[PDB]
DNA sequence: ATCGGATGTATATATCTGACACGTGCCTGGAGACTAGGGAGTAATCCCCTTGGGCGGTTAAACGCGGGGGACAGCGCGTACGTGCGTTTAAGCGGTGCTAGAGCTGTCTACGACCAATTGAGCGGCCTCGGCAC
DNA sequence: GTGCCGAGGCCGCTCAATTGGTCGTAGACAGCTCTAGCACCGCTTAAACGCACGTACGCGCTGTCCCCCGCGTTTAACCGCCCAAGGGGATTACTCCCTAGTCTCCAGGCACGTGTCAGATATATACATCCGAT
């Protein structure tokens, strides 16, 4: 009835720190952070597609939404990882 | 689907969210993949710092205070979360 | 007179968590006035967000939206 | 005069708990909504969210009110410092 | 652009004052900025309630949220007067 | 073929506002009173700013509004200075302000 | 190059006078020269991103106005 | 010789520059500056001539706003002269970089 | 004190642009009329959740009293910045071009929305048992 | 030492997301044209630059007094434990006003081509103000 990102954050945490666990308040904090970032990137992508005259949101303007929304050294890694996935998604 | 990409996040749910919010008329195929990768990356970089701050306090579970400290130490995250207030995260001494 | 329910020791605790060492005796009529401005800016929007929905109860989500409208984000509810 | 002051500055920056008493704050937020909408009721989590934001606001304002006092070569915060701090932040 | 209409309003309040090209550019920018603020606030208001329509209640709440107090109080009355004249007459 | 504006008694283009509301995709559907309400509000704000600017131009003994007059009208008034709090009108300039402690 | 030095001392004094200042210390100029560069770097880094998204090779005037509106600084008078 | 007392020619300058609306930096050095700055993010760029104007007029409205509150920091500290301390205080409690 | 020099702005003569201001012309494009489907919206029901009636109990707040240490005023010194003057650059008016963009149109192949039939992925709700707080 | 509990596991499941198949229309792209931008040259003059004096403003030192801090006693408030029988809030309902499509005559400002100021600017003229010296 209520869908969240609990499973996926928990799996990522087990992938990073195999032994640390997480309480419920911190779990809510992390869920809210992911929702906030998703909304930011998506709204910027929509508006940036609207500046040009295109009705389609491709991946190459998730690029520039990331480059506008994320600061400096954070974006240069994120962008890279994004490209990684897409390659492994298509040349699969 | 999102096992062919090495991700841990749901590409299908991300695409459902993108098409529900009516951000555009058409959504490409690489867009949910790209967006789902750059979200697990940020989750993985916040969680590692929070776990490191947990280890110093001789604790084995993360709490809101640990996220607060991890966000306020690092420069990039503090610049990104510059106006957010974590509930009962205290302050940086 | 509810405004006075915020007592001098509470204001000193807040200032101590801010890093302040000495506090003049005129601080506690100034803080008590900036707080009421901040708080009635937020309640006015959180009540507008409610009416729209035909509700009679201010929920914790109206308050979060009212705070986000003013540049400050609140995680964890 | 000044000793314990330090201790309080230390301890309160380690804790995470709320510094205003809950019941008077609830009573205040209820009186300052009677002038927007009569016969209104609040969820219990709606009043916990107002207090978390208000206390964070006041702590954030106190710690640049303290930079203004030091800039003027003092250690005592005066109501003149709060006004300088709010003048530049835009409030 | 809204120029034409902007000029009309001027000839209603100051029948003898003119306006230059750059002041008209300013006024155009101001109208385009306000319209987009109000239309986005209405979008959020509709999405927070899960409704697919932006009626004239979303516009009223967007005006109350966006315009400052005394300004919003008069904007609301203007708009409701317009809608009443539209439907009734 | 009477236009929507004449029915609403306005000077702004109700129909063009409705088209701008559709394209830009703010929601699936758009009511019939939304563009009338929005156009009435836009006309009100325009007339407010233009009246203050015209007064400021008469005060400077002119008969043509320029950016300086818009700057003067906006930054003198209270609600308008709150609304346009962080906007830069170009080719305008700041209003006179010399602090009391610098005169002698 | 030293282009920055092309923001001369008289121009900074003119800006301070429009700001209301009566006396300037002699070290203000190298502080202002440094805090202008940061502002320009931020705005230009956003403007060029907007340009490269459009596949254009000319920074235009909305790229700048969009970059400015994104960082809290709305500008009227340029489209 | 007929001299003016220190700070009387400065007050007529404040009145002079607070009535005009002109653009107070030289045009060419500003363009060379912005081209030098943009020369990092992308090389071999072109600037539409109305974009450098928008940049200049966005950049001076920022410095004029910063100076009129580094001058509130100086008066708070019992002075009439501005030093870099005032700029740093003003920029900190604005969060410009904190 | 004023008082009278000596440099400033503030009123009044003009011209002189170079525009704001209305003739035209086609475009699109809003308005009008039908039809379709379904989102409003206002019933009707069960409830969780919102308040007030009242004890205790244990803090925490309010009041008062030394007494010092920090704010504020005054005074002296000297150093760095303002005012004005005589060079020295270099920005800014105009003339030449001139390649390197930005804009529009025409054409086909690939790509994303729509729709049927699966099924394993998420949820909400059962119990432990260690983990940090007592 | 002492409990005594929230995090993690299990789960039955059902509705979400996958595979397959069609269709119609954006993307890409290639070709051309005309703007848009950049760069070199000579001339003028206005602004930047350097310099010298001088002064008045920043900064340090000293004294006084007042108000804020630390501590102890007594009062009163918030947090606590239990309850009312209110309301309010998210539930589901046939039913009908309303939204978008698909299209026909009339609309309804955007362009470009011309003039008449009007606020600019320069010369002239007083009328007002910093300055110094008694």
């Amino acid at each position: 009835s209520v869908e969240t990102y609990k499973i996926y954050i928990f799996k990522v945490l087990k992938q990073v720190h195999p032994d640390i666990g997480i309480s419920s308040k911190a779990m809510g904090i992390m869920n809210s952070f992911i929702n906030d970032i998703f909304e930011k990137l998506a709204s910027e992508s929509s508006k940036l597609a609207r500046y040009n005259k295109k009705p389609t949101i491709t991946s190459r303007e998730i690029q520039t939404a990331v480059r506008l929304v994320l600061p400096g050294e954070l974006a240069k890694h994120a962008v890279s990882e994004g490209t990684k996935a897409v390659t492994k998604f298509t040349s699969s | 689907r999102s096992s062919k990409a090495g991700l841990q996040f749901p590409v299908g749910r991300i695409a459902r969210f993108l098409k529900a919010g009516k951000y555009a008329e058409r959504v490409g195929a690489g867009a949910p993949v790209y967006l789902a990768a750059v979200l697990e990356y940020l989750a993985a970089e916040v969680l590692e710092l929070a776990g490191n701050a947990a280890r110093d306090n001789k604790k084995t579970r993360i709490v809101p205070r640990h996220i607060q400290l991890a966000v306020r130490n690092d420069e990039e995250l503090s610049k990104l979360l510059g106006d957010v207030t974590i509930a009962n995260g205290g302050v940086m001494p | 007179d509810n405004i006075q329910g915020i007592t001098k020791p509470a204001i000193r605790r807040l200032a101590r968590r801010g890093g302040v060492k000495r506090i003049s005796g005129l601080i506690y009529e100034e803080t008590r006035g900036v707080l009421k401005i901040f708080l009635e800016n937020v309640i006015r929007d959180a009540v507008t967000y409610t009416e729209h929905a035909r509700r009679k109860t201010v929920t914790a989500m109206d308050v979060v939206y009212a705070l986000k409208r003013q540049g400050r984000t609140l995680y964890g509810f | 005069p000044g000793t314990v002051a330090l201790r309080e500055i230390r301890k309160y920056q380690k804790s995470t708990e709320l510094l205003i008493r809950k019941l008077p704050f609830q009573r205040l937020v209820r009186e300052i909504a009677q002038d927007f909408k009569t016969d209104l009721r609040f969820q219990s989590s709606a009043v916990a969210a107002l207090q978390e934001a208000a206390e964070a606001y006041l702590v954030g304002l106190f710690e640049d009110t303290n930079l203004c006092a030091i800039h003027a070569k003092r250690v005592t915060i005066m109501p003149k410092d709060i006004q300088l701090a709010r003048r530049i932040r835009g409030e």
